[PDB]
This record gives structure tokens, C-alpha cells and sequence, in this order.
């Protein structure tokens, strides 16, 4: 009863217009930044406390910056485009033994992005979806958190159906990425905290603060 | 703890 | 254009009626069995080539089966109703090491299934939609599957709103819990491997072919 | 490979 796709596709536009892990971490932390002014354009979440804020952002920010950077590489050949100008093709994240989880992210994210030409709109509300998280633990209030997230994938569904009535499964099928998205952002985690544990790989203030216990 | 996020949260 | 959701209630009906840790286990490859027979009443299941079915089955096991316990106990206080006929409590999981991973099943699965009353139908229907995983690994033709996938949440889709008209956000509200499900699901796969590693902890026979590589 | 699970789907 408030939550306009308008401005949520408002916070997408607004905040976007050697070693290949290296430059990974690099964009992530660039990122946090811009993830935060994000966050605070989408409807409602400056007003939950701040303690809450931190809890959604701290839980979320993995999945929420993989699917902004898959969607950007959706017009990529085998690669992803870093927020940095930077592109990291598909061999070059192989030949840097990342190549497995690399591949998830091409096929299980980009590429079906891509097929079903996944929009702007689209991409800011799922990420607002994930955003809202109520499973987030801590959350002083999670009721108020769960009826965020309702009036989001409610006003998706009203954008979906409308702008696409001739695909009734448009709706579900964006929604049924986000297993996926939870799975792949797990992983990428896992990598994260042996890239800090080996000691190789440069990482960032805001990138390390996110690593942080718990 | 979370020095930076808190920050730029209250910015 | 041909699954309906009474068959998949069917299906569900027609497969059911010391250390808390090993008693888990001995119910989980109990209800291995159980489950490829589950999975043959799945309307075109069968009708995939065997290799394809196999892949399914071995990529989904863990959520499918997680998914079918937590419903079962949705009239527990707090804990678990096993396939075996018995019950583990939160106090006995805590008391064996496994408290958080048990809380997580409790929190984001059995009370979110209890505080919307999640049918039969729907649980069958979740489950044939993790079932039909186009995202494995391996598929001959993973179209196939994304098809069969969508013919399940479209039947879904039409039981609620047919049944629950004054709920619009149910269908969406049963997707969602499919992201909860994949992260505990592969958290249990995580434990599953180090009862394995450190030897303690029976494991039968084809639970413990699950754990096979792949 | 996967011994059980074939048999199990065959029969
Ligand atoms: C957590 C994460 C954030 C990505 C941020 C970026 C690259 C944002 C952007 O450029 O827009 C993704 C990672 C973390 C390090 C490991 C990794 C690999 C090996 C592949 C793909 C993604 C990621
Ligand atoms: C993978 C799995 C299967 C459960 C099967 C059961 C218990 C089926 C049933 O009884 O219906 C769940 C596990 C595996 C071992 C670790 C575990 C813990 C520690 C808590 C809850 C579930 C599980």
C-alpha cells in the first residue's frame, strides 16, 4: 500500500548508468559504497531503525551486488562487466581457478536473465525482495520487515502481467531465480573467506568490514 | 562494530 | 497443459501416512527409499530418460526430503516428527552440537509453513517444482525440465486464488521460502559430510550413496 | 555409479 515500482526502478538508475579475483574484490568494495545509497532510495527502508538497516545490508549485500552485476552483463559475450569499466572473461576467471563458480554465475544467472530479457524494473524489485529479507537474524521487528517485502513482489506481480500480459509464468519465474541467487552468493562467500585466509588478494576497508564476525 | 556501514547509513 | 495438482496431492499421500544426529540420519535414508517412489507418481517424472531422472533426484534429495519433515511438523512444539515415528526436540539438537543449523529448519521452515497453513498440495507442488530442477547439472535437456517446472507452478499458481482468493500474495509467499530451503538444504549437506569425515555417526547405505561424488 | 537410485528408478 506504498511501494511504487516507479521508485524502485528510480534507485536502479540512479546509482548505475591482472589477477580476475583481484579486480572482483576491488569492484565489490567500490560497490558497498553505492550499494548503501541504493538501499536508502528504495521506499521505506531508511525508516526501519538503524540497527535494522545494518542487519538487512550486512545479510543481503553478496546476493544484492551479484545480481546487479549479472544483469549488467547480459549484452556480454562469456563474461561479466565489473562496475569498475573492467570485463572478466570466462577463461580468465577459469585460468585463475575460479572457473566453476564463474560458470554458475554465466549460466544460472546472466544467461537466463538474458532469455527472458529480464528488465531494469524487474531486476530492482527482485533485489529490493532480497533486500527485505525477514529470515535475517537479529531483525528487531522482522513482521515489519516481511510486509515490506509482500508489498514489493506484490507491486512486481502488477508490473509483471501488465507490462507482459501474454506471459502469465513471468512473475514466478522471476521470483524462482532467487534460489539460485541465495546458492551462488553462499559460494562466492566461501571464496571471499579463503581469499582473506590465504592472505593473498588485496581486500578493501568496506569488503573486510562485510567478512566481519558474525 | 561495522564502523563504515553505520556511517554511511546515518549520512 | 497436463499437471494436475491432484495427482501431485496423491503423490503425497501415497508416500505418507540416542544421538539425535544418528536417529536423522537412519530417518533419512529410510525415506530415500520413499522418495524415488514419490518422485515416479510425479506426473512425466518417469518419462525422462533415466539419466536425467537420477540427476533430479541426486541434486534434490536434501531440500525435497527437509521439505517434507518440516511440514510433517508443523503440530511439534519445538522440534522435529521423523519419518521413523520419532521426535526430536530443540533441546536434544542443541545438546548434540547441531542447535543452529536445527533452529534455522524451525524458524524459517516448519513455523512460516504452521503461520500460513500450508496445505498438502502446496508442500506437493513445491516439492515437484524443486524436483524439476532445470538447473542441475548434467541434463540431456534441460528445457525439458524448465517446461515441466513451469506446468507445476502454473497449476499451483491457479490452486491458490481458487482456494485462497482472499490471499493474492500466497503463490509468491510459497516461492519464497524455496531460498530458505536451498541455504539450510545445503547447510545439512555441509554437516551430512563431516559426520562422514569424522566417522562417528552410522550412515546407511544409500544416504551414504548420495554423498558419492559428484 | 549411483548402484541404488537405478535400481530403485528401473524397478
Ligand atoms: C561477492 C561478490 C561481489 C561482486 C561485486 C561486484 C564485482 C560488483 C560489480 O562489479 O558490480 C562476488 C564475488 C566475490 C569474490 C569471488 C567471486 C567469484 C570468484 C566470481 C564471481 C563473483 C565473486
Ligand atoms: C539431509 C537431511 C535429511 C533429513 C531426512 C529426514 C529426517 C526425513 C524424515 O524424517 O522425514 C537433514 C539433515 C541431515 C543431517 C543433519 C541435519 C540436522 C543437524 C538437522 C536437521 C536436518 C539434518
Amino acid at each position: 500500500e506504498d511501494m511504487p515500482v516507479e521508485r524502485i526502478l528510480e534507485a536502479e538508475l540512479a546509482v548505475e548508468p591482472n589477477d580476475p579475483v583481484t579486480n572482483i574484490c576491488q569492484a565489490a568494495d567500490k560497490q558497498l559504497f553505492t550499494l548503501v545509497e541504493w538501499a536508502k532510495r528504495i521506499p521505506h527502508f531508511s525508516e526501519l531503525p538503524l540497527d535494522d538497516q545494518v542487519i538487512l545490508l550486512r545479510a543481503g549485500w553478496n546476493e544484492l551486488l551479484i545480481a546487479s552485476f549479472s544483469h549488467r552483463s547480459i549484452a556480454v559475450k562469456d563474461g561479466i562487466l565489473l562496475a569498475t569499466g573492467l570485463h572478466v572473461h570466462r577463461n580468465s576467471a577459469h585460468s585463475a581457478g575460479v572457473g566453476a563458480i564463474f560458470d554458475r554465475v554465466l549460466t544460472e544467472l546472466v544467461s537466463k536473465m538474458r532469455d527472458m530479457q529480464m528488465d531494469k524494473t524487474e531486476l530492482g524489485c527482485l533485489r529490493a525482495i532480497v533486500l527485505f529479507n525477514p529470515d535475517s537474524k537479529g531483525l528487531s521487528n522482522p513482521a515489519e520487515v516481511e510486509a515490506l517485502r509482500e508489498k514489493v513482489y506484490a507491486s512486481l506481480e502488477a508490473y509483471c502481467k501488465h507490462k507482459y500480459p501474454e506471459q502469465p509464468g513471468r512473475f514466478a519465474k522471476l521470483l524462482l531465480r532467487l534460489p539460485a541467487l541465495r546458492s551462488i552468493g553462499l559460494k562466492c562467500l566461501e571464496h571471499l573467506f579463503f581469499f582473506k585466509l590465504i592472505g593473498d588478494t588485496p581486500i578493501d576497508t568496506f569488503l573486510m568490514e562485510m567478512l566481519e564476525a558474525p | 562494530k561495522h564502523k563504515i556501514l553505520h556511517r554511511l547509513l546515518q549520512d
